[PDB]
């Protein structure tokens, strides 16, 4: 009679499954945005090195 | 010397009713309230959507259910770390130790499943900053209070509501077996 | 029944093992960020030093 | 007087199932050797890494090394309800459990392709760190291990199925 404790226990870690996911989603996403801002900008800078070295 | 005691059962029976009736009251009110916080919040998505681009949008729909997701995880997580508590406590006393330390590490793995909820919660405010400073600068003021007003307005209203029926769940219980007698 | 109680425990394994893998997933994207954003911090430090020592030479000339 | 005939149908089949039975517990105890064995050695690699890596590299080894046996025992117990809900074919409540369940078998793909990913990683880290030989001893182990627990449960389902039969038929 009492498992409806143990289905309350399977809806929490339920609940924490999917919270953790989403974070993951979010940082990878992450990652690849800032990876793209830093790539982005490394290369600017490299390009104005490039223009300065043709001096 | 019965005539007062049944008497006395009586009186406290028909106040403990009166409590459940205005608590029902009060249950029906609330309601139209999360109705109208609803209608609110479908508002906001609204206008979000023309001025959000779609990853800011995806943002904000996926931060609003984890809210609620996150909302009704520790409310059932501290419920049942409650329950756990007062059964511990009022557990008679000698019976069988192993019983004793099952229901302590119960308590434990409660307790740190509180805390990564706690983690969880800092993480999910720091989203809400985001949203908060990036939604900003497309949309109005006004619109915007309207908006902080809704977010907070459903955690605290979900929290009322589910604690308000664990109020009333009870109430009802004594009752009934109150009437048994 | 009997049968439900046992699904019901192999269920929440499962969702046991699912939260921890992508709690050690997080942590180790959290400490995969902080790594490389530093290492970049130290190249953009490097090529930003070599573009100085570039720089000055064209003041002389 | 077709009785006889099926009474000594049954006790060959017993005697028949008792005997695989026997082999099957035989075969498993073999195993357990294995398993000690590899478990010790498995010890002897975690203390040449403590001593040859570093703190932060270790702690993402033994990251790995906890979320394996976690992600095998995971994909066991999934594909053996999984399997358990297909068979249960052989008022349609269970058509949506099935629907989850291969959702969830999707995600726990997801997730042994990226613990592949860190498997790669702590061996690049580790060529370097270690020996050929230590380095032998170290994938020799994991790659042990992984595929021991999966044997382990497999015997083990085999095993309990026969005692069930066993039992059951024997009254
Ligand atoms: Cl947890
Ligand atoms: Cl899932």
């Amino acid at each position: 009679g009492q498992m409806r404790e143990l289905q309350d226990q399977l809806e929490a870690e339920q609940y924490f499954s999917t919270l953790y996911k989403t974070q993951v989603k979010e940082l990878k996403e992450e990652i690849e945005e800032k990876n793209r801002e830093n790539l982005k900008k490394i290369q600017e800078l490299q390009n104005e090195k490039e223009t300065l070295a043709t001096q | 010397l019965d005539h007062d005691l049944s008497v006395k059962k009586q009186e406290l029976i028909e106040s403990i009713s009166r409590k459940l009736q205005v608590l029902r009251e009060a249950r029906e009110s609330l309601l139209e309230d999360v109705q109208a916080n609803t209608v609110l919040g479908a508002e906001v998505e609204a206008i979000v959507k023309g001025v959000c681009k779609p990853s800011e949008f995806d943002k904000f729909r996926m931060f609003i259910g984890d809210l609620d997701k996150v909302v009704n995880l520790l409310l059932s997580l501290s419920g049942r770390l409650a329950r756990v508590e007062n059964a511990l406590n009022n557990l008679d006393d000698g019976a069988s130790p192993g019983d004793r330390q099952s229901l302590l590490e119960k308590q434990r793995v409660l307790i740190q499943q509180h805390e990564d909820a706690k983690e969880l919660k800092e993480n999910l405010d720091r989203r809400e900053r985001i949203v908060f400073d990036i939604l900003a600068n497309y949309l109005s003021e006004e619109s915007l209070a309207d908006y902080e007003h809704f977010v907070k307005m459903k955690s605290a209203l979900i929290i009322e509501q589910r604690e308000l029926e664990d109020k009333i769940h009870l109430g009802e219980e004594q009752l009934k077996c109150l009437l048994d007698s």
